[PDB]
C-alpha cells in the first residue's frame, strides 16, 4: 500500500494493523522475511521496518491503468534526456 | 570477336564472405569451390552466389571437380530460388598472392571447355586484411593466338589498366598464360546496413555503468603510473635541449617515451572518467522513483 | 590546448616531395621486369 | 493522360480471360465502371490475361478495389506470354512488375505507376492478383483500365 | 595529412622491395669499385651508387 | 538454460537476406525458413552457415505447413562434407515477430538438434535493434494449474564474425563506416542507443498496458507480476545518503580528469613550443 | 546512333529520338552507349521531360554497364546550358545509389554551368571529389571543374592545384583532366606548371591525362609564347620511343602529338 | 582514409614470416637485422611498429620476402 | 505420364478394424506398395511421397523417384488419432507446389478410411482451390464410404467440373483386399 519512499513501518502500525504485541512484530518481519514473502530488514532500536521489496501480487484494470500513468511519466523523462544528449552533443555524436 | 578489356566481374556481398570463410577455414589447401551467376553480357560476370566443394583427400593443391557433387548441388540450389548457372570456379590461395599455377590452369581450361566465358577467382584469405581484400579475376590466354602475334584481348578502354600487376603474379604467368579481369562488388543499402549490426552494443551497454571499484582502481593505478612517467618526463625535456638533432629518433629506438605513454594515459583516463561520469547522470534521472 | 593547438604553424614546404622520386620508383620497375623476365623463364 | 488515353477500345474484349471468376460477378464490371465490381470465387488469388493489338504502349493502370480488404495487395503483371498461363506459371516465374499496391491506391482517386521503360511493345497482358488487402477468401476489383498510347 | 597518406600507401609497395645485404669493406679499387664482404657469402667486387 | 548466448555471423545475415530477396522474387511470402549451422563453444551457441529449405505456410492455418526435411537432410550432408565442425544449431524465418506454428516447425527441428535455437532474422533494416532474436523452446511449467505448454525462451543475440570473416565485412563498410570518430564520441553515441532503445522498450511495455486496459488483451499476472519487480527496482536518487555518494564519486573522477587535462595542456604547451623552434630553424638557415 | 546523333546535336527531331529510343530500348550493350549518347545529342539543350524521364528512367532498369555510360552523357547533355533549370535533376542523380548515374550529375553540373562560374555548382563538384564512394564520379566530379572555369582560365590552377596532389590517382587524374578543359587553348602557364609533375605520376593513367591536358592547354603554342612546349614536345616522343614506359602512357603521348599539331597547326581548342 | 591505409599496410605482416635479430637503428625507417637464415640485413622498418619495443637483442618479425622488420 | 503424387495414408483409429483383411492399417500398406510402384514404370521421373493424415498431418517422406522409402516410412505407421481431411489435401498440395522438377503434373492420392467431419461447403471450396493448381486427387472411399459417399461425391464432381477425368472417386465395398479392386480402377490406369 505504501510507496516505495515511505516504506519504513513501524512496529506500532504492523502490531496494530496485525492485531499482535508490539513485542512479537519482530518475530512476524522474520517469518516474512525468511519465508521471502517480503524483503528488507527490522531497526529494533528505533522500532522501525524497512522493508524493500513485497512479493508481486494480482492486480486490477484499475491498477494497472495506474502503472500505465507510470510509464508514460518514465517514457517521457527517457525520452528527454535523449534529445537533451543529442541536441547538446550534435556536433560528436557519429 | 575478341573478348574486351573493359569486362569486369561483379562478386556479391554475399560471394565473397563465403569464399573467404572458405578459403580461411580450409589454410593452406587451395579449397575450391564454384561460382553461380550470370553472364549479362560481354563485358559484365555477375557472381550472385558460390559454394564449396568438399576435399576429397589431403594435398594443398586444387582437386578435381565432382560432378556428383556439383550437378545434385545445383539441382538441389533450384529449389529455393537459385537457378544460376556456374559462371566460374574459385579457389584459395592462402597467402602467397592471386595467381594461377599449372594445376589452375589445367582446371580452368575444363570450364573453358563448357563455358568459353568461365572465370577463375583467386582468393587469398591470408593476406586480405579489414578494408582491402587480395582477390583476383582469371582467364586463359589461348597459345595458338598469342604466339602467332594477337594480343590475348582488345584495349577499347581504360578501365582494365587500372590495377597494376604484381610482381608475384607475373611471375607465375599473368599476362603469359592468363589475363586478369578488374573485379567489382555490387553492394546494396539492405546488405549494407545488416553488416552494420557486427560489433553493434546492445543498448544495455550504453547505460550500464561500470563496475565503481574497478573504476577507482583503474583511476588509481593510472595515475600512479603517470607519477613515474612525468618524472620521466622532465629527463627527457633536459635530455633532448642538449641533444643532436641525429639522435631526435635514433635515441629514441629501444628506450620508452614518456610524453607518448603520458598522452595515452591521459587519453586512457580521459573517456573512462568522462563517460563514467555522463552515464551515472543520465542513470540518475532516467531511472528516478518518483 | 586547444589554444597551443591552433596555434601551431607549419611552414609551407613543398608537400609530397619527401615521397618517392620519379627517377627512383622508375628504378624497380625496369629491375622487376627483369625478375619476372628471368627467374619466371 | 498527358498525351495519353484509356485504351478500352484497343482491348478485343474477345480475347481476355480472367481465370477464378465468379458467375456471380464477371469480368464486364471491372471494364465498364457504372458500380458493381469483379470478384473471384475459388480463392483469394485472380488470374487476369488481356489482349489487344500489338502497338500499345503502357503508362499506369488504375487498378481500383473496394475499402473492406477485397481490393487487390500485391499484383504480378506479366507481357507477351506463348502458351496459356496457369496460377503456377504466374506465381513461380518473374514478373514484369510486381507493384505491391497500398490502400491509397486502391482508393478510386487513385492511379498507379508503371515502369513505362519496359511496357513499350505489348501483346497481351497477364495480371496476377496474388493477394488483397486482409483475408477475404474472394478477392474484389471495382474498376481496371490502362492508360497509355498505341506505339 | 596528403602526404601522411601518400607515403602510407607508397610504404606497403617500399617495404616489398628486396632488403639490402650488410658487408665489410677491404679496400677500395678503381673504377669506383670495392671488395667487400657480404656476411654469409664471402667475398665480393661491387659496383659504387652515384650518391 | 542449455544455451547462453547465440553469436550470428555476418556471413548467415548476407545468406538469410538473399534467400529472402531470391524466393521473395518469384513469389510474394511472408518468411522463409533456413536451417542455422554452427558449432557449440561451452554455452554460447556459434551460427555461422546456414542454407535454404523449402517452406510453405497458409496464412488462414497454421496447421497446415510443409517443410522439406529430405531437403534438410540431403543439404545437411553437403555442408557436414565441406565443414564437418558445422552441425545443425536451429533454423531461422524472416518473419518480422513470432508465428504460432513456430513451436510446431522447432520440433521436425528438434529431431535434428534436441536443443534447436530458432533465430528470428529480420530482413527489415530496424534502426536500432539487431535483426536476429534467438528463442530456445522450453516447458513453461504454470502455476496456476494449466498444463505444461511449449514456449519460446528468448536467448540474447549478439552479431560477431570470423577473422576471415571480418575483413570481408570491413571491405564491404569500407565507404560508409566511419572510424574517424574517436572512442569518446563513440561511448556517448552508446549512452544516446541506450537511451533510444530503452525508450523503446518502455513504449512496447505502455502499448501492451494500453491495450490490457481497454480489453484488447486479458491480464497475463507475469507481465504484471514482472512489472511491479521493474518499479519496485527503480531507485531512490534523493536519498541523502545516495546524493552524497553520488557527489563523492563524482569529485573523485572530477579531479582524475582535472590531472589529465592539466598533463594535456602543458604536452601540448611542448607540441607548440617544438613547432616554433622547428618554425624559427627552419628559416634561419633559408 | 553515333553519326546520326552526330549529325543531329540539338536538333531534337522527333523521328530521330524516336528510332534511337527504340534502339536503346533494345538492351544491347554496344548498341545503348551509343543510343544513349546519341540521345542526349540529339535533344542537347531542350531540358524537355520525356527525354529525361525516358534515360533516367532506363538507366535504373538496365543491366548493362555500357549502356549507362552512354546514358550518363546523354542525360547532362539534354540539360546542357540550362543554369539553374537543372537543379531538379541534378540532385535526383547525384543521390542515386548507381555511381554512374551519380557521375551523370557532375556531368549534368558542368553542361547546366558551362563557363557561368557558379560556386554553388562548384561547391557540389568539389563536394563530391573528396568524398565520394566511386572513385570514377570522383575523376569526373574534378573533370567537370573545367567546365565551369574556362571563362576564368586563371581561376581552375588554384582550386584544383591541391587536388593534383590528392592520394587518389582518379582525382588527380580528374585535376589534368581540369586544367586541360579549362586551359584548353590558353597556354596557361600557371596551369602547365602544374601538369609539368604529372607526367612523372607513379600511376600510369594519370600520366596520359596530364600529357592529353598539356596538348590541349598549349596547342599551336609556340616557344616565345610558352616556354615550356619544346620541352613537353619532346617529353611526348621520349614516352612513346620509351620501350620500358606503360601502354596507356603511351596512349596519351601520341594523343597529345595529335592535339598540339592539330588540324595542321591551324585550329585551336576554345569552348568560349 | 589515413585509417584505411593504415588499415591495409598490415597486409605486410601476413604469416609466414621469418624471425631476425634487431642488432642497430641506422635511422628511423631502416634498421640492421640479423635473420634466423645467418644472413644480416639492412631492410627498412613499417612506420606502425612501436619503436620503443625495439630494443637491442630483440627478436623481430621479418618480412618472408624483403625481410623488412614489419 | 511425367507426374508427381503424393500418397494421403491414412492411420487413423478406425485402421485398426478388420473389415479389410488383415487389418485396414495393413490392406493400405499393400495399397500403397502396388499403386506407388504402378506410378514408377509409368514414368521412371515420376516422384512418390508420403504424407500422415493423423489427427495432425505429417510428411513422413516428401518427393523422391524412390519406391522403398516409402514403404519403410509405412511400416513405423501405427493406428492414433482422428482423420483431419481438411489440412492433409492442403499440406499434401504444399509440398507439390515444391516438387522436384515444375513440369511434373499435380497429382493426390488419398486413402480415405474414416469419415471426413466438416461441412460440405468447406470440402466443395477445397476443391475449387484445387482445381485452381490444376490439381487432381485421387481418393479410394474405402472405411466408412456409406456416410462418405455424398461429400466425396461433391469433391470430385467440383475438381473435374463438366469436363475431364482429372480424379476419380473409385469406392471399393468391404471384402478380400481394396488393392486387388485398384489394379482394375482408373486409378492405376
Ligand atoms: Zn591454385
Amino acid at each position: 500500500t505504501r510507496p516505495a519512499n515511505h516504506r519504513q513501518l513501524t512496529f506500532e502500525e504492523i502490531a496494530k494493523s496485525a492485531k499482535i504485541t508490539v513485542n512479537e512484530v519482530e518475530l512476524l518481519v522474520m517469518k516474512a522475511l525468511s519465508v521471502g514473502l517480503v524483503k528488507g530488514s527490522i531497526d529494533e532500536v528505533d522500532k522501525r521496518v524497512h522493508m524493500t521489496w513485497v512479493q508481486p501480487r494480482v492486480l486490477d484494470l484499475q491498477q494497472i491503468k495506474g502503472m500505465k500513468d507510470r510509464l508514460e511519466f518514465w517514457c517521457t523523462d527517457v525520452k528527454s534526456m535523449e534529445m537533451l544528449v543529442e541536441h547538446q552533443a550534435h556536433d560528436i555524436l557519429t | 570477336p575478341a573478348v574486351d578489356t573493359a569486362e569486369q566481374v561483379y562478386i556479391s556481398s554475399l560471394a565473397l564472405l563465403k569464399m573467404l570463410k572458405h578459403g580461411r577455414a580450409g589454410v593452406p589447401m587451395e579449397v575450391m569451390g564454384l561460382m553461380l551467376g550470370e553472364f549479362v553480357d560481354d563485358y559484365t560476370v555477375r557472381v550472385i552466389d558460390v559454394f564449396a566443394m568438399p576435399q576429397s583427400g589431403t594435398g594443398v593443391s586444387v582437386e578435381a571437380v565432382d560432378p556428383v557433387f556439383q550437378a545434385k548441388m545445383l539441382d538441389m540450389l533450384k529449389q529455393t530460388g537459385r537457378p544460376e548457372m556456374v559462371v566460374g570456379w574459385y579457389h584459395s590461395h592462402p597467402g602467397f598472392g592471386c595467381w594461377l599455377s599449372g594445376v589452375d590452369i589445367n582446371t580452368q581450361q575444363s570450364f573453358e571447355a563448357l563455358s568459353e566465358r568461365a572465370v577463375a577467382v583467386v582468393v587469398d584469405p591470408i593476406q586480405s586484411v579489414k578494408g582491402k581484400v587480395v582477390i583476383d579475376a582469371f582467364r586463359l590466354i589461348n597459345a595458338n593466338m598469342m604466339v602467332l602475334g594477337h594480343e590475348p584481348r582488345q584495349t577499347t578502354s581504360n578501365l582494365g589498366h587500372l590495377n597494376k600487376p604484381s610482381i608475384q603474379a607475373l611471375i607465375h604467368g599473368l599476362n603469359r598464360h592468363y589475363y586478369s579481369i578488374t573485379i567489382n562488388y555490387r553492394k546494396n543499402e539492405l546488405e549494407q546496413k545488416m553488416l552494420l549490426n557486427l560489433h553493434k552494443k546492445s543498448w544495455m551497454e550504453g547505460l550500464t555503468l561500470q563496475d565503481y571499484s574497478e573504476h577507482c582502481k583503474h583511476n588509481e593505478s593510472v595515475v600512479k603510473e603517470m607519477l613515474e612517467l612525468a618524472k620521466n618526463y622532465n629527463k627527457a625535456v633536459e635530455e633532448e635541449d642538449k641533444m643532436t638533432p641525429e639522435q631526435l629518433a635514433i635515441k629514441n629506438v629501444g628506450k620508452q617515451d614518456p610524453k607518448r605513454h603520458l598522452e595515452e594515459h591521459v587519453d586512457v583516463l580521459m573517456t573512462s572518467n568522462i563517460v563514467q561520469c555522463l552515464a551515472a547522470m543520465l542513470d540518475t534521472v532516467v531511472f528516478k522513483l518518483i | 590546448h586547444n589554444m597551443s593547438v591552433k596555434a601551431m604553424r607549419f611552414p609551407p614546404k613543398s608537400y609530397n616531395k619527401d615521397l618517392e622520386s620519379a627517377e627512383e620508383r622508375r628504378e624497380r620497375e625496369q629491375q622487376d621486369l627483369e625478375f619476372a623476365k628471368e627467374m619466371a623463364e | 493522360p498527358k498525351g495519353y488515353m484509356d485504351l478500352m477500345p484497343f482491348i478485343n474484349k474477345a480475347g481476355c480471360e480472367c481465370l477464378n471468376e465468379s458467375d456471380e460477378h464477371g469480368f464486364d464490371n471491372c471494364l465498364r465502371k457504372d458500380t458493381t465490381f469483379l470478384e473471384s470465387d475459388c480463392d483469394e488469388q485472380l488470374l487476369i490475361t488481356v489482349a489487344f493489338n500489338q502497338p500499345v504502349k503502357l503508362y499506369s493502370m488504375k487498378f481500383q478495389g473496394p475499402d473492406n480488404g477485397q481490393g487487390p495487395k500485391y499484383v504480378k503483371i506479366f507481357i507477351n506470354l506463348p502458351r496459356s498461363m496457369d496460377f503456377e506459371e504466374a506465381e513461380r516465374s518473374e514478373p514484369t512488375q510486381a507493384l505491391e499496391l497500398t490502400e491509397d491506391d486502391i482508393k478510386e482517386d487513385g492511379i498507379v505507376p508503371l515502369r513505362y521503360v519496359k511496357f513499350q511493345n505489348v501483346n497481351s497482358v497477364t495480371i496476377f492478383v496474388q493477394s488483397n488487402q486482409g483475408e477475404e477468401e474472394t478477392t474484389r476489383i471495382s474498376y481496371f483500365t490502362f492508360i497509355g498510347t498505341p506505339v | 595529412l596528403n602526404a601522411k597518406v601518400r607515403l602510407l600507401r607508397e610504404e606497403l609497395q617500399l617495404l616489398q622491395e628486396q632488403g639490402s645485404y650488410v658487408g665489410e669493406v677491404v679496400r677500395a679499387m678503381d673504377k669506383k669499385k670495392v671488395l667487400v664482404k657480404v656476411h654469409p657469402e664471402g667475398k665480393f667486387v661491387v659496383d659504387v651508387d652515384k650518391n | 538454460l542449455a544455451v547462453q548466448k547465440v553469436v550470428v555471423h555476418p556471413l548467415v545475415l548476407l545468406s538469410v537476406v538473399d534467400h529472402f530477396n531470391r524466393i521473395g522474387k518469384v513469389g510474394n511470402q511472408k518468411r522463409v525458413v533456413g536451417v542455422l549451422l554452427g558449432s557449440w563453444q561451452k554455452k554460447v551457441l556459434d551460427v555461422s552457415n546456414s542454407f535454404a529449405v523449402p517452406f510453405d505456410e497458409d496464412d488462414k492455418d497454421d496447421s497446415v505447413w510443409f517443410l522439406d526435411h529430405d531437403y534438410l537432410e540431403n543439404m545437411y550432408g553437403m555442408f557436414k562434407k565441406v565443414n564437418a565442425r558445422e552441425r545443425i544449431v536451429g533454423w531461422y524465418h524472416t518473419g518480422p515477430k513470432l508465428h504460432k506454428n513456430d513451436i510446431a516447425i522447432n520440433e521436425l527441428m528438434k529431431r535434428y538438434c534436441p536443443n534447436s535455437v530458432l533465430v528470428i532474422i529480420d530482413v527489415k533494416p530496424k534502426d536500432l535493434g539487431l535483426p536476429t532474436e534467438a528463442y530456445i523452446s522450453v516447458e513453461e511449467v504454470h502455476d496456476d494449474g494449466t498444463p505444461t505448454s511449449k514456449t519460446f525462451e528468448h536467448v540474447t543475440s549478439e552479431i560477431g564474425a570470423e577473422e576471415a570473416e571480418e575483413v570481408g565485412v570491413e571491405h564491404l563498410l569500407r565507404d560508409i563506416k566511419d572510424t574517424t570518430v574517436g572512442t569518446l564520441s563513440q561511448r556517448i553515441t552508446n549512452q544516446v542507443h541506450g537511451l533510444k532503445g530503452l525508450n523503446s522498450k518502455l513504449l512496447d511495455i505502455r502499448s501492451y498496458l494500453e491495450k490490457v486496459a481497454t480489453g484488447k488483451l486479458p491480464i497475463n499476472h507475469q507481465i504484471i507480476y514482472q512489472l511491479q519487480d521493474v518499479f519496485n527496482l527503480l531507485p531512490d536518487v534523493s536519498l541523502q545518503e545516495f546524493v552524497k555518494a553520488f557527489y563523492l564519486k563524482t569529485n573523485d573522477q572530477m579531479v582524475v580528469v582535472y590531472l589529465a587535462s592539466l598533463i594535456r595542456s602543458v604536452v601540448a604547451l611542448h607540441n607548440l613550443i617544438n613547432n616554433k623552434i622547428a618554425n624559427r630553424d627552419a628559416e634561419k638557415k633559408e | 546512333s553515333l553519326g546520326l546523333g552526330l549529325a543531329a546535336m540539338g536538333t531534337a527531331r522527333q523521328d530521330v529520338y524516336d528510332l534511337l529510343k527504340t534502339n536503346l530500348y533494345q538492351d544491347d550493350a554496344v548498341t545503348g552507349e551509343a543510343a544513349g549518347l546519341a540521345l542526349g545529342l540529339v535533344m542537347l539543350g531542350s531540358k524537355n521531360a520525356q527525354a529525361i524521364e525516358d534515360m533516367v528512367g532506363y538507366a535504373q532498369e538496365t543491366q548493362h554497364e555500357k549502356i549507362l555510360r552512354g546514358l550518363a552523357v546523354g542525360i547532362a547533355l539534354v540539360m546542357y546550358g540550362r543554369m539553374e533549370e537543372a537543379d531538379a535533376l541534378i540532385e535526383s542523380l547525384c543521390r542515386d545509389k548507381d555511381p554512374i548515374l551519380r557521375r551523370s550529375g557532375m556531368y549534368t553540373v558542368a553542361m547546366a554551368y558551362c563557363g557561368s562560374g557558379n560556386n554553388k555548382a562548384i561547391r557540389r563538384l568539389l563536394h563530391v571529389a573528396v568524398s565520394d564512394v566511386n572513385d570514377d564520379v570522383r575523376r569526373a566530379a574534378v573533370e567537370s571543374l573545367g567546365f565551369i572555369l574556362f571563362r576564368t582560365p586563371e581561376q581552375c590552377p588554384s582550386v584544383v592545384s591541391l587536388l593534383s596532389e590528392s592520394y587518389n590517382p582518379h582525382v588527380r587524374y580528374g585535376a589534368a583532366m581540369a586544367l586541360g578543359i579549362c586551359c584548353a587553348g590558353t597556354g596557361n602557364k600557371e596551369a602547365i606548371n602544374l601538369l609539368e609533375p604529372m607526367t612523372n605520376d607513379p600511376v600510369n593513367y594519370v600520366r596520359q591525362g596530364a600529357l592529353i591536358a598539356s596538348a590541349l592547354i598549349m596547342i599551336q603554342q609556340t616557344e616565345i609564347t610558352c616556354p615550356k612546349v619544346n620541352q613537353f614536345r619532346q617529353l611526348y616522343s621520349k614516352v612513346i620511343n620509351d620501350k620500358h614506359d606503360d601502354v596507356m602512357a603511351k596512349f596519351g603521348a601520341i594523343l597529345a602529338q595529335g592535339i598540339l599539331d592539330a588540324g595542321g597547326h591551324n585550329v585551336t581548342i576554345s569552348l568560349q | 582514409e589515413f585509417l584505411h591505409a593504415q588499415e591495409e599496410v598490415k597486409r605486410i605482416q601476413s604469416i609466414p614470416l621469418v624471425i631476425g635479430q634487431f642488432l642497430e637503428a641506422v635511422d628511423q625507417n631502416t634498421a640492421i637485422v640479423g635473420s634466423t637464415t645467418g644472413s644480416n640485413y639492412y631492410v627498412r622498418i613499417l612506420s606502425t611498429i612501436d619503436r620503443e619495443l625495439l630494443k637491442p637483442n630483440a627478436s623481430v618479425a621479418l618480412h618472408k620476402h624483403s625481410n623488412a622488420l614489419v | 505420364v511425367l507426374e508427381s503424387t503424393m500418397v494421403c495414408v491414412d492411420n487413423s483409429e478406425y485402421m485398426r478394424n478388420g473389415d479389410f483383411l488383415p487389418t485396414r492399417l495393413q490392406a493400405q500398406q499393400d495399397a500403397v506398395n502396388i499403386v506407388c510402384h504402378s506410378k514408377t514404370r509409368s514414368n521412371p521421373e515420376n516422384n512418390v511421397g508420403l504424407i500422415t493424415l493423423a489427427n495432425d498431418c505429417e510428411v513422413l517422406t516428401t518427393l523422391t523417384p524412390d519406391t522403398g522409402r516409402i514403404l519403410s516410412k509405412l511400416h513405423t505407421v501405427q493406428p492414433k488419432g482422428k482423420i483431419t481431411f481438411c489440412t492433409g489435401i492442403r499440406v499434401a498440395h504444399l509440398a507439390l507446389k515444391h516438387r522436384q522438377g515444375k513440369n511434373h503434373k499435380m497429382r493426390i492420392i488419398a486413402f480415405v478410411g474414416s469419415p471426413v467431419e466438416d461441412n460440405e461447403k468447406d470440402l466443395v471450396k477445397l476443391a475449387k482451390r484445387l482445381k485452381k493448381e490444376k490439381v487432381n486427387v485421387d481418393i479410394i472411399n474405402f472405411g466408412e464410404e456409406e456416410v462418405n459417399t455424398e461429400k466425396l461425391t461433391a469433391f470430385v464432381n467440383t475438381l473435374n467440373g463438366k469436363d475431364g477425368t482429372g480424379s476419380h472417386l473409385v469406392t471399393v465395398p468391404p471384402g478380400p483386399s481394396l488393392a486387388d479392386a485398384l489394379i482394375s480402377s482408373p486409378i492405376l490406369a
